[PDB]
């Protein structure tokens, strides 16, 4: 059980990292989240249910990109404090939780699970930090007061709290509406999405690695769980676009742009919901968070408290294949051929006008086009002449990491028919 | 084929003066030149005095390559290539000293090899070639000495002012397809031999036709270029004026005789821009 | 004139592209940074989307 | 085969990228040159050499591959205009590479047996065609570029949803074109899919007011203009209407018909018109293709078997004596300095038969019968007048106005007084020359060779617009 890696991990860890310096407990929860993945990839196509969890293709898929971005996260963070991985852990089992139940309640305590911890993280102790992490604390609580109202009211509607259950009237159409506001609110769908520049500039830069893949990752895990109406799904979808893309025009610092494009991004991929295909949402998440994890770990190398899109600049000369790497993130983010973003944002337009929703479809892909513009320059800012910019080198590690990852877009862009094939139920 | 030997004389021959021409001394050009041109319209009277000549191939689908020598065109090719002979054989003296003599007598083959392909025409398109070709090699001869900038823009004026007339022929000759389909003007004498139809558009075509004509034999309003051609050498004065060029405009009335004939309204306002 | 015609055409384009960027740092103005301003445009959206679907 | 002439310019240009040097890559547009060739001379009928390999199925996506009687001219075209853009280059700052791969992008591109695999070139090809405008050239590269990506894309993502409707609605089972043509949309589904072809078409065509992307573009290219002709490869919309908008949905075609050859008419004569005011050879070959392209746009819009096969010949020939224009003009521009018109006047004399290469191609460009331009330019009035005679009239008040430009600016370039002087020819200007002359004599005097292939496609693809 990938459940049990965690959760021994975790207890373990909390008590372990005071006879244990802070590298050796980082080496130890690398080592936890390595192993929760590796036990997925051993089971792949096991599904195994136990009470209210439940392991299928879904927890299967989202999970293993949630752990992705857990290890990377932790791998940049040498900052000796070994709570501030263990909370990465803590994160890590509840964003599994997240999505590995249909139980409302349990679904709750997940989220509080992973949101909890992530409040704590938004802490480089810097004065905008901590504004980043009252301002995702206190919109986080009130989210969760109307996901837990939902809740109830759900109970209401019908006798139980699994989400599955048949469904009456108008008191489960309210109940599904105020589900989605606390799950939308998690997955920086508009209107439920203020939170997320201000926490994205705010936070740590590996931080808000974590969480614009990992975090978003179980969100919609979870919203595949849920019955979503087309009629909100519509709302959702055309707000979080245009909202994502025009916003992001007026960026001029580079996390907050890369937080209204993941607005956005949300935005796209709910398409997929329109069906609830799961296997267009899980490649177009596989996509997304191997490119954003690229973008943040690039933009981790440049400033952790912020940093200027000018900083962008000049990165090919410093490092060529970072530079490459990075544009090559910023197209496939874009959705342009034959990169695997251009196979996910497809998969889920492909969702999209299979369910029959095309005006909200077209919008999509307008303003989709318009978000060529900042994608571009960034990527195309990799060349330009350097301004004089914040640089450490990274490790084997982060530029391997950087570059293999980067790797693998192109090669899931040429052969999709490589991955594509199961991410479904396994087969 | 010998009958396309005409034409290609002329040209086979013009080619050798632009890739080579510097190559050569100062007497040759001109005897290359009036040596072709001698026996083009020595080795193509032959042809006529053998009854006439043809030739069809490979082109457009539906619109075929094909030469007709008959006595009209027999008539046109002695004039052309005769004259022409004389006018060449004369430009040797009269261009002397003159750096460009291959450019000269090269354009000079070039441009009676286009008459030729003019005259020698069973379908408009053809002819077309003829036209445009006969426009063109005036443009580079009226602007010969280039070093001017009058000596330019007369040529300039020369392949303007005619495109307007050739535009006119492009039309009437989109108007006889749509029509009739044929575009060879054996096929489409032939095929105007009863009712006729549309005579209204008939008449259109072959008022496009006739304004095309007026550019080529500077008639009015497009009169208005050829003074402008003075600019060239003399001689060459003498073979658009004369023996080339400006006969054309006549000459395709007189094939498209089968056309104008049936047209009433149309050869008035012919005769009357004649007069004028 | 149809060049200079032309030249204005392409400029308006372009005053479509600021059109976009207008419309968008309009939108990305509405986050003031006050948490109190979040919290209202939140209700109020929650309220849009429950409005929507029943 | 197909894949691999596809294939061997993006390998070919991929090891240039990296690998260096120039050489082994002209060698290599050589070689997809000759392939090329050799394909034109060979193939009997419209499948040619097929190609069907599993993508994304489940999707319905298949790499599918073929060579029509269009196709393959195409092949030949492209082949023909990018050798000759490799071996006078005078770019090679190695990115010779980048040409190459957009070369087998748009042979990709052309050779695109499925709709949305075609969709994946289309989009694909965009990438070298603005990075060799980046970071290769231009002082205003920056909003030539973001004008030029977001118009195309802006008219390109929306014809997804076209693209996906054209399946979905029709209930075909994948995406290959025969399959979705087996399956006809109906009325207002047909018209809403053939209209996001159209934006994305027209824009690409480009026609009337959605071309105001091309001066930019062109201008701010490397003052060479290889990318510059490459860009006219790239300039595929009419290719595009032809094959797909038009046939998938032509339920939607006939009622945008009308605005179609309007827009096509216009964009000729007004193309053609202020192409005069053009101060430099960058601007004033631009808006020449617009002219060209409203003309070949007219043919194909007007039904018409003639007027189709005329339009899909005019632009393959227009290829080769765009490109070799923006060629030329960057190899005089390298020998003066600029690509004024205005400035160094009286070229000929100081340098050899230049003048008539340069003269050749300005020929073939305003259509001198004989000339590459003419063909085309012709069948496609000889179907435009079937389609609607005044706008064939309105249209073909260009001549006057090509003839216009391209002697104006030839004059000015070439015939006037001596100026400092210059070199003559290189050996590979020479190779160029040739090459490019015998190309332009062979497709203008044996329109006849090329363009048979074009015939079965015309008809057809004109009784399909019938009953
Ligand atoms: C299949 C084989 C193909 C054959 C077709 C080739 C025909 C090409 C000839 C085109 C025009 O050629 C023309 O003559 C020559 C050739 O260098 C040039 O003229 C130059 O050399 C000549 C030679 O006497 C000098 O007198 C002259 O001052 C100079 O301008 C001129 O620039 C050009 O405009």
């Amino acid at each position: 059980m990938t459940l049990a890696i965690l959760a021994v991990f975790s207890v373990a860890l909390t008590l372990l990292g005071f006879v244990l310096p802070p590298q050796g407990v980082k080496r130890a929860t690398l080592l936890g989240l390595a192993l929760a993945l590796a036990s997925l990839l051993l089971t792949w196509g096991k599904p195994f249910a136990f009470g209210p969890y439940a392991v299928d293709g879904v927890s299967q898929v989202f999970t293993l990109l949630a752990l992705l971005g857990a290890l990377w996260t932790v791998g940049l963070v040498r900052s000796g404090r070994f709570e501030f991985y263990l909370l990465v852990l803590y994160a890590a089992l509840g964003m599994h939780l997240l999505a590995s139940t249909r139980h409302l309640l349990l679904m709750l305590v997940a989220l509080e699970a992973l949101s909890l911890p992530l409040y704590a993280l938004a802490t480089w102790r810097r004065g905008q930090g901590l504004e980043a992490a009252l301002k995702y604390f206190l919109l986080g609580a009130l989210a969760a007061a109307f996901f837990l109202y939902g809740a109830a009211l759900f109970y209401g509607a019908t006798g139980s709290l699994v989400l599955g259950a048949p469904g009456e009237g108008p008191l489960y159409a309210l109940a599904l509406g105020l589900l989605l506001v606390g799950l939308g609110f998690k997955a920086a769908l508009a209107p439920f999405h203020f939170w997320t520049p201000d926490v994205y500039q705010g936070s740590p830069t590996p931080v808000v690695l974590f969480m614009a893949t990992s975090v978003k990752a179980a969100a919609f895990a979870a919203l595949l769980r849920v019955a979503a109406p087309p009629e909100a799904l519509a709302l959702l979808v055309a707000l979080s676009v245009v909202v994502g893309n025009l916003a992001a025009l007026a960026q001029k610092e580079a996390k907050r742009l890369l937080a209204y494009s993941s607005i956005a991004h949300a935005g796209y991929m709910a398409l997929a919901l329109y069906t609830g295909n799961a296997q267009a949402l899980g490649f177009y998440l596989l996509t997304y968070v191997l490119a954003t994890g690229l973008a943040f770990a690039v933009l981790s190398q440049i400033s952790p408290d912020r940093v200027p899109l000018e900083a962008l600049r000049g990165l090919y000369r410093k490092d060529p294949l970072l530079g490459l790497a990075f544009l090559v993130a910023m197209l496939s983010l874009l959705g342009l051929p034959p990169l695997a973003g251009f196979w996910g944002k497809y998969l889920a337009f492909a969702e999209a006008a299979r369910a029959g929703a095309w005006g909200v479809l077209v919008l999509a892909l307008v303003t989709s086009a318009v978000s060529a513009y900042y994608y571009l320059g960034l990527g195309l800012a990799v060349f330009a002449r350097p301004e004089e910019t914040p640089f450490r080198p990274g490790p084997p590690w982060a530029r391997a990491a950087v570059v293999a990852a980067g790797v693998l877009l192109l090669a899931l862009g040429l052969l999709p028919g490589l991955v594509l094939p199961a991410l479904a139920a396994g087969g | 084929m010998a009958l396309l030997g005409t034409i290609l004389l002329p040209l086979l021959g013009f080619a050798l003066l632009g890739l080579f021409g510097k190559r050569m001394r100062e007497p040759l050009p001109g005897v290359l030149a009036s040596g072709l041109v001698l026996a083009s319209f020595l080795l193509g009277a032959g042809l006529l005095l053998s009854g006439g000549a043809r030739f069809q191939a490979e082109w457009l689908p539906g619109i075929p390559f094909s030469l007709l020598l008959d006595n009209l065109s027999g008539f046109m090719l002695l004039i052309v290539t005769g004259v022409g002979f004389l006018i060449h054989v004369y430009a040797i003296g009269y261009m002397g000293g003159d750096p460009g003599y291959s450019r000269f007598f090269a354009y000079f083959n070039l441009f009676i090899a286009m008459m030729l392909t003019l005259v020698l025409a069973d379908s408009y398109p053809v002819m077309f070639i003829g036209w445009e070709g006969v426009g063109l090699a005036s443009f580079l001869l009226i602007g010969f000495w280039y070093k001017n900038p009058q000596y330019a823009d007369s040529a300039r004026k020369a392949f303007i002012v005619n495109r307007i007339g050739d535009l006119g022929f492009m039309l009437g000759m989109a108007i006889l397809w749509a029509l009739y389909g044929t575009l060879s003007i054996s096929e489409l004498k032939e095929a105007m031999e009863g009712p006729l139809k549309n005579p209204d558009l008939l008449a259109l075509a072959g008022l496009l036709l006739f304004l095309g004509a007026v550019g080529k034999s500077a008639q009015i309003p497009l009169m208005v270029w050829l003074p402008d051609a003075m600019a060239g050498p003399t001689p060459v004065s003498a073979l658009i004026h004369a023996a080339t060029m400006v006969t054309a405009g006549v000459y395709l009335i007189a094939r498209s005789s089968f056309l104008y004939s049936v047209l009433p309204d149309v050869s008035y306002a012919i005769a009357v821009v004649g007069l004028l | 004139a149809l060049f200079y015609g032309d030249r204005g055409l392409l400029s308006g384009y372009f005053g479509l592209g600021g059109a976009a960027r207008s419309l968008g740092q309009g939108l990305a103005r509405l986050q003031t940074g006050y948490l109190r301003v979040y919290a209202l445009l939140f209700v109020l959206g929650a309220l849009l989307l429950l409005g929507v679907m029943r | 085969m197909v894949v691999l002439a596809v294939l061997l310019p993006v390998v070919f240009g991929a090891l240039l990228l990296l690998g260096l040097p120039r050489a082994l890559g002209v060698l290599g547009a050589g070689l997809s040159f000759l392939l090329n060739l050799y394909l034109f001379l060979t193939h009997p009928g419209g499948v040619a050499h097929a190609f069907q390999a599993p993508l994304l199925p489940g999707a319905g996506v298949y790499w599918a591959f073929g060579l029509d009687g269009l196709s393959a001219l195409f092949f030949l075209t492209i082949a023909l205009t990018v050798f000759l853009g490799a071996l006078v280059a005078r770019v090679e700052g190695r990115f010779l590479g980048l040409a190459l791969l957009m070369e087998g992008l748009l042979l990709g591109l052309f050779a695109a047996r499925d709709l949305l695999v075609f969709y994946v070139f289309f989009e694909a090809a965009l990438i070298p065609a603005l990075l060799m405008l980046y970071l290769y050239g231009g002082e205003g590269r920056t909003r030539a570029l973001y004008t030029f990506v977001l118009f195309t894309l802006v008219g390109s993502l929306p014809m997804l949803a076209a693209v996906l409707g054209a399946r979905l609605l029709s209930g075909s089972p994948t995406f290959l074109l025969e399959d979705l043509l087996a399956h006809p949309l109906q009325e207002e589904a047909a018209f809403w899919v053939f209209l996001g072809f159209a934006l994305a078409f027209a824009i690409k065509t480009p026609l009337f007011p959605l071309h105001a992307w091309l001066p930019p573009f062109h201008q701010e290219n490397h003052p060479s203009g290889l990318a510059d002709a490459l860009g006219t490869l790239y300039k595929v919309g009419v290719f595009a209407f032809f094959r797909f908008a038009i046939p998938l949905a032509p339920e939607g075609f006939a009622q945008a018909q009308g605005l179609l050859l309007f827009l096509a008419a216009l964009s000729a004569l007004y193309g053609a018109w202020v192409a005069f005011a053009a101060k430099d050879f960058k601007t004033l070959l631009a808006y020449a293709g617009l002219s060209h392209m409203g003309v070949a746009a007219l043919g194909v819009f007007s039904g018409t078997p003639e007027g189709a096969m005329g339009g899909l010949y005019l632009l393959a020939a227009s290829g080769v004596y765009t490109g070799g224009l923006f060629l030329l003009a960057g190899r005089l521009y390298e020998r003066t300095g600029t690509l004024e018109i205005g400035r160094y006047r009286g070229l000929a004399q100081s340098a050899p038969g230049l003048a008539a290469l340069a003269l050749i191609l300005f020929l073939a460009m305003v259509g001198l019968p004989g000339l590459s331009g003419f063909p085309g330019e012709f069948l496609t009035l000889l179907g435009a007048y079937k389609a609607s005679p005044w706008l064939a009239a309105l249209a073909f008040l260009s001549v006057i106005a090509s003839a216009a430009y391209a002697l104006t600016a030839f004059q000015k370039t070439f015939w006037e007084e001596g100026g400092s002087g210059v070199k003559d020819l290189a050996g590979a200007e020479w190779g160029f020359a040739l090459l490019s002359v015998l190309a332009l004599l062979l497709m203008g005097v044996f329109p006849g060779y090329f363009a048979r292939g074009l015939h079965p496609l015309a008809e057809a693809f004109a009784k399909l617009l019938g009953g």
